[PDB]
């Protein structure tokens, strides 16, 4: 990403397609490491009625 | 005849119900009995137990078991043991209170009763087993027994039959547990008041594994007025497999509770209407009724305006006559904390022998105390509900059935007051 004008072009050029829209390193769009704390939901069949075992 | 009520008192089957006429014997020979009850056994077992087949008289323990059935279980010969007639006179039901009140007022009654019935299956003995609170009751059912051993009632010669009894008075030490059949039998013979199974039956091994019928206070109580007047009498009292006279007790939100006989059949708005001086504040006051003493559910007021007071009547109700115990709640109370309290009744005095009735029953405790206080969700009254299932139908005795009944009565009508409890705990804790 920290790369000339010069050198974008030369690069864009000698690859024949757009390399900065595509470029494969990972510079600041990605998820931040630290997120926040989730909250899973239960699945079916926590219904504390109408779930006798022998139903399903 | 369409209609029911308005009993007799030439027909009131339990004169000196309330306290006057000298309970004594003297008193009880005055208002008749012992009459002819020589010619009773000299008659002999099976035309007493045909006099009982033809009353129709059921259970009065809350069971409902026809009682001439139930009696000529044991019409077999002699085995080698002996036999037994047991008497329930542990009363231990809340709302119900006809039992003390006829020990205490006609207790000749309930010892001829014992004699005939006695007589009619074929016994030496009959065991009353009393409550233990009932101290001043049990003095007086002694005083009468032994008037009646110094008149030559029982013993040796029973009336002046060539038939031996013996009647004794055991007393209970608190358990309403053991007011069930066969916890009384285990009581008597002086274990813990844990009812055992069926099969066996008491008729085939009671107490000291001998041949015993178990019977209420009441049905011996009418026994031998019904061996006497008849039976097509009886059953001419009340609907058709619901006969003859019963003992109402009426509590609760009632002008004047109290005990009274009445026929069977009877509307529950009459009863309470010309024995109770009405509901505290009018029949549109009225909110519910427990018909019977706790076991069985409530039922509303809109069904309560036309109930009768049948087995059957009650069943169509969705409910049951227990020991004819009308509590009477009126729309200024807390019908969840009621409930709850008879909860409470039944954990306190469940007698955790099945894991069923004693989990359960503690579980339903804690799930009706967080249902008064409003800290659950609807979800639970549907667990509750299957809770109550999973009791009913698994247990050895119908302590668990009576215990999951009236929770599933409160779930059955009072369920928007659960979930406005719910949402109003909801809303005034966020
Ligand atoms: C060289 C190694 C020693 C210096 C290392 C250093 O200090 O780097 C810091 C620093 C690079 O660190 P950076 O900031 O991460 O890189 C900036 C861009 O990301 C770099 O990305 P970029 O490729 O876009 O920039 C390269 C830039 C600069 O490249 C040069 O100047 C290289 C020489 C071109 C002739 O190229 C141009 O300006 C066009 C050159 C066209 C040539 C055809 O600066 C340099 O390296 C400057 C160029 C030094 C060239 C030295 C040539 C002689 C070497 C010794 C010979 C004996
Ligand atoms: C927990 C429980 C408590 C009971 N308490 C009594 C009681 O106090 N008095 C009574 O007569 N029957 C009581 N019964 C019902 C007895 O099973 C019944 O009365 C007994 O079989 C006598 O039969 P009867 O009604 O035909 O006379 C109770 C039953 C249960 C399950
Ligand atoms: S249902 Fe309850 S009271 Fe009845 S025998 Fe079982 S544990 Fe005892």
């Amino acid at each position: 990403a920290s790369a000339t004008r010069v050198i974008q072009k030369l690069r864009n050029w000698a690859s024949g397609q757009d390399l900065q829209a595509k470029l494969q390193l990972r510079y600041q769009e990605i998820a931040k490491r630290t997120q926040p704390p989730p909250k899973l939901p239960v699945g079916p069949s926590h219904k504390l009625s109408n779930n006798y075992y022998c139903t399903r | 005849k369409t209609s029911f009520g308005s009993l007799k008192d030439e027909d009131r089957i339990f004169t000196n119900l309330y306290g006057r006429h000298d309970w004594r014997l003297k008193g009880a020979l005055r208002r008749g009995d012992w009459y002819k009850t020589k010619e009773i056994l000299l008659k002999g077992p099976d035309w007493i137990l045909g006099e009982m087949k033809t009353s129709g008289l059921r259970g009065r323990g809350g069971a409902g078991f026809p009682t001439g059935l139930k009696w000529s279980f044991m019409n077999k010969p002699s085995d080698g043991r002996p036999k037994y007639l047991v008497v329930n006179a542990d009363e231990g039901e809340p709302g119900t209170c006809k039992d003390r009140e006829i020990m205490r007022h006609d207790p000749h009654k309930l010892v001829e009763g014992c004699l005939v019935g006695g007589r009619a299956m074929g016994a030496r003995a009959a065991y009353i087993y009393i409550r233990g609170e009932f101290y001043n009751e049990a003095s007086n059912l002694q005083v009468a027994i032994r008037e009646a051993y110094e008149a030559g009632l029982i013993g040796k010669n029973a009336c002046g039959s060539d038939y031996d009894f013996d009647v004794f008075v055991v007393r209970g030490a608190g358990a309403y547990i053991c007011g069930e059949e066969t916890a009384l039998i285990e009581s008597i013979e002086g274990k813990q008041g844990k009812p055992r199974l069926k099969p066996p039956f008491p008729a085939d091994v009671g107490v000291f594994g001998c041949p015993t019928t178990v019977a209420n206070v009441e049905t011996v109580a009418v026994s031998p007025t019904i061996c006497r007047r008849g039976g097509t009498w009886f059953a001419g009292f009340g609907r058709e497999r619901n006969s003859g006279t019963k003992l109402f007790n009426i509590s609760g939100h009632v002008n004047h509770p109290c005990t009274v006989e009445e026929e069977m059949s009877v509307p529950l708005k009459e009863l309470i209407e010309k024995h109770a001086g009405g509901v505290t504040g009018g029949w549109d006051n009225l909110l519910a009724v427990i018909p019977g003493g706790s076991s069985t559910p409530l039922i509303p007021k809109s069904v309560c305006e036309t109930v009768l007071m049948d087995f059957d009547a009650l069943v169509q109700a969705q409910t049951g006559l227990g020991t004819a115990a009308v509590i009477v709640m009126d729309r200024s109370t807390d019908i969840v904390k009621a409930i709850a309290r008879l909860i409470e009744f039944y954990k306190h005095e469940s007698c955790g022998q099945c894991t069923p009735c004693r989990e359960g029953v503690d579980w339903m405790n804690k799930v009706m105390a967080r249902f008064v206080k409003g800290d659950a969700r609807p979800a639970e009254i549907d667990s509750l509900w299957e809770i109550s299932k999973q009791i009913e139908g698994h247990t050895i005795c119908a302590l668990g059935d009576g215990a999951a009944w009236p929770v599933q009565g409160l779930i059955r009508h009072f369920r928007p007051e659960l979930e406005d409890r719910m949402q109003r705990f909801a809303q005034q804790h966020r």
